[PDB]
RNA sequence: GGGGAUGACCCCAGGCGGUAGGGGAGCGUUCCCGAUGCCGAUGAAGGCCGACCCGCGAGGCGGCUGGAGGUAAGGGAAGUG
RNA sequence: GGUGGAGCCUGGGAGUGAGGGCGCGAGCGAUAACGUCCGCGUCCGAGCGCGGGAACAACCGAGACCGCCAGCUAAGGCCCC
RNA sequence: ACCGUGAGGGAAAGGUGAAAAGAACCCCGGGAGGGGAGUGAAAUAGAGCCUGAAACCGUGGGCUUACAAGCAGUCACGGCCCCGCAAGGGGUUGUGGCGUGCCUAUUGAAGCAUGAGCCGGCGACUCACGGUCGUGGGCGAGCUUAAGCCGUUGAGGCGGAG
């Protein structure tokens, strides 16, 4: 009939403890606010999980701009001649490379420039 | 290297601590003079601790004068739960807090 | 020795440094195997051409290992008396870049 | 069929329809339960300790909040009610049915009457040499109207009788030997 | 739903935010079986730490601790989380 | 009837039995109130959690099983933050 | 033990070791208490002396710290430090993005409404007899009392008012 839940609850708590990396001086061992602190941490990072890809959307968006603009035309334009496209449509790694191989991009820029005018 | 340690000490963990924090990672002799003419309580207690430490030291752990303190720390422990006036109702205690005294003697 | 292709997604900028890859339970299985991924990023030894110019040839890599969801924990919470939880899923077989 | 008569080399007898049949587990277990079930005992947490003393549930207004439940070493909460009807009485027909199909299971070894006479546990040693085995390890002692004396105490003692032996007895994973009027138990069956 | 061998596999349909609340299914916890079950001084347990398993409640496992246990591959029981 | 997937009866197990917010049609009410009263749609329900309108449940778009370094659009925006 | 004048209330405190062999002597010291030596299987087993975890205070190190907001953080990237599951992770963070705690009861909740200062152990839908619907299963007529007898284990069987 004995229910010495012991060893047990201690266990879980250390559990959440491990959940507990190092964070703010205090939830650091706050055997409770610890727990909570977690709860939020978590939902949070979830939110982060989907967010991220966007932040990137932008990220590229810019390295991007550095380049498209560099040559002499905005994303309105790029995107357009670009879509005139046909056997080629690619946006992500684009910029990355404007960086990575000057020419590669260059070229790209050209063909596109023309895509347009 | 060898050391000095005493529990069931009846003193200010804290204040005690300033004492040591100061005779600190420094010369045996020198700090010795530090406990010697330094103010506040413990001073004594501490200097004692040192004495036992270095004695302990060249006697059976062994080069007298090249020794200094290699580290020093105090740790609070068993309490002295003091029962004072009831809230002119419910007692109110205050704990004298026994203090643990530890110091390292090591040659140069 | 660096080319940029794409696969059931981008995952790309590769050559020989086997770049872990999405699931593809249909051709994988095939242990050390060769497989064709269509180009669209011929950037090689300082000469690049259109991705469609490409859309014709490409390459192959060697199907190489089975990667089991590198751990990542999901704590499902909301003040809203809502708590549930699960760990990752994602996984992928590694293939080494075979350039042509 | 194969109802092997002890005294080895000696004759054969027949397995009756009764035991024959095909088997009823859900029930078997039931039997079992029936068994330990009416057998157990019972427990309790002090009525007195639990609702004895005088509790002064400190009014209110004062900075607190209230012989009752939830502080310590007392109360219980919903304890080993010494007050809890331990029995479990399955049901006659049910039960005997049980000893029944179960025993069938046992058939899956034939105590030749003469044996009701052997007068020494070392003699047991003997019949033993006669048919030892791990199933033997199982070993269940059955005589048929008033026990096979000595047989009754050995590294496996017990001695049910042609009337009064049951699944409890041995349906429980074991293997055994009942004397022929024990087959009279059969009769019971 | 279309076959399923026990898995499982495949297609699409087909959604899958959720409190009171209603239905399924699992997890560890100290007990009674040791359903032709027993490990351990070269460690029982509990402790102390961890970039293999589980969706998970948990597992395993390896390291150090500490002195004596107790597990149950399966069902039963409940002062259970 | 294009539909597809709710529809009906029998029975066990339920919760809440007092919400409010908006648009519209009445009351009342100084056509006064993030007032209330009924009504017709939705809304919101401690997650109808994302977008936005600054920030703002909650009003316009929107249904959130799970994939960080993909792509097309809502509403709403594109001198700068 | 103790508050109560009184009637009355009514704690908390078990474990070292195999057995003391419990710690001569030497060492600092007013001493306690600390160091040696001896037991020893260990004494970070040492006398309130098994297993003695958390809270919390200390002592050394890595990193990090003075134009800066926030619990939190977490997504990105960088610098420095360790690579007992090495070309990948470990810890820490400068910056930058986005970000209102947790629980009750609420039309509605950061909450400035409540709840709760920290950690560890206690702690709350059960039992019994009725009845009920579901079902697993034994016969369809099905079924059992009180008892009598049988009992390492101690074995169930027989009882036919109802």
């Amino acid at each position: 009939p004995r229910a010495k839940t012991g060893i047990v609850r201690r266990r879980r708590h250390k559990k959440v403890l491990k959940r507990a990396k190092g964070f703010w001086g205090s939830r650091s061992k706050q055997y409770r606010n610890a727990f909570q602190t977690l709860l939020n941490a978590a939902t949070y990072e979830y939110r982060d999980r989907r967010n991220k890809k966007r932040d990137f959307r932008r990220l590229w968006i810019q390295r991007i701009n550095a380049g498209a603009r560099l040559h002499g035309m905005n994303y309105s334009t790029f995107i357009n001649g670009l879509k005139r496209a046909n056997i080629d449509l690619n946006r992500k790694v684009l910029a990355d490379i404007a960086a990575r191989e000057p020419e590669a991009f260059k070229a790209l820029v050209d063909a596109s420039r023309n895509a347009r005018q | 290297e060898a050391k000095a340690i005493a529990r069931y000490v009846r003193i200010s963990p804290r204040k005690v601590r300033l004492v040591v924090d100061l005779i600190r990672g420094k010369s045996l002799e020198e700090a010795r003079n530090i406990l010697r003419y330094t103010n506040k309580r413990g001073a004594y207690f501490v200097a004692k601790v040192l004495e036992s430490a270095a004695a302990n030291a060249v006697n059976n752990h062994d080069l007298e004068d090249r020794l200094y303190v290699k580290a020093a720390y105090v740790d609070e422990g068993p309490a002295l739960k003091r029962v004072l006036p009831r809230a002119r109702g419910r007692a109110d205690i205050i704990k004298k807090r026994t203090s643990h005294i530890t110091v390292i003697l090591g040659e140069k | 020795m660096f080319a940029i292709i794409q696969t059931g997604g981008k995952q790309y900028r590769v050559s020989e440094g086997d770049v872990i890859r999405v699931e593809s339970l249909q051709g994988e299985a095939g242990d050390k195997v060769e497989l064709k991924a269509l180009f669209v990023g011929g950037e090689q030894t300082v000469f690049g051409e259109d991705a469609g110019k490409y859309t014709v040839q490409a390459e192959v890599v060697e199907h190489g290992r089975g990667k089991k969801i590198y751990i990542r924990k999901y704590k499902s919470g909301v003040q809203y008396r809502r708590r549930t939880g699960h760990r990752q899923n994602f996984t992928a077989i590694k293939i080494l870049g075979i350039q042509g | 069929m194969e109802a092997t008569i002890y005294d080895n080399t000696d004759g054969e007898v027949d397995l009756p329809d009764v035991f024959e049949t095909p088997v009823r587990s859900d029930l078997i277990g039931k039997a079992v339960r029936a068994a330990q079930a009416n057998r157990k005992q019972d427990y309790g947490s002090d009525e007195y300790a639990g609702l004895r003393t005088p509790a002064e549930s400190f009014g209110s207004g004062r900075g607190q909040a209230h012989r009752v439940p939830q502080a310590v070493k007392g109360r219980s909460a919903h304890p080993p009610k010494t007050e809890k009807d331990r029995s479990l009485d399955l049901n006659d027909k049910e039960r005997q049915l049980a000893v029944r199909s179960a025993l069938a299971a046992t058939a899956d070894v034939v105590v030749s009457d003469d044996f009701e006479d052997l007068v020494k546990t070392q003699e047991v040693v003997s019949l033993l040499e006669a048919l030892d085995v791990h199933a033997d390890i199982d070993r269940l002692f059955v005589t048929s109207d008033e026990p096979s004396t000595a047989a009754r105490n050995l590294a496996g003692a017990d001695v049910a009788t042609a009337s009064e032996v049951n699944t409890e007895d041995l349906a429980p994973g074991r293997l055994t030997v009942f004397t022929e009027s024990a087959l009279a138990e059969v009769a019971e069956r």
